[PDB]
């Protein structure tokens, strides 16, 4: 989507096994706030949204 | 064939937060359920 009209997608019911973009080459950037981009894995959540 | 329809039920359903899909739940065949709400 374009930025002024961004998309937003609900995750919710799963596994979220963030190592996976955590440790992907297909990224230029990585920057987590609140939270370490380490520690993911072992967390839960409400909701998750992209 | 038959063909079944929930449009019967609701006319618009928005807003989906939960979804699950599994194996039907149901002399004669006596049925019994038990319904709790707890802590969501
Ligand atoms: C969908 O339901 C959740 C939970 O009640 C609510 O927080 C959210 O704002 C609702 N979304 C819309 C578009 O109404």
């Amino acid at each position: 989507a374009s930025v002024y009209a961004w998309n937003r997608k609900r995750i919710s019911n799963c596994v979220a096994d963030y190592s996976v973009l955590y440790n992907s080459a297909s990224f230029s950037t990585f920057k987590c706030y609140g939270v370490s981009p380490t520690k993911l894995n072992d967390l839960c959540f409400t909701n998750v949204y992209a | 064939s038959w063909m079944e329809s929930e449009f019967r039920v609701y006319s618009s359903a928005n807003n989906c937060t939960f979804e699950y899909v599994s194996q039907p739940f149901l002399f004669k065949n006596l049925r019994e359920f038990v319904f709790k709400n707890i802590d969501g």
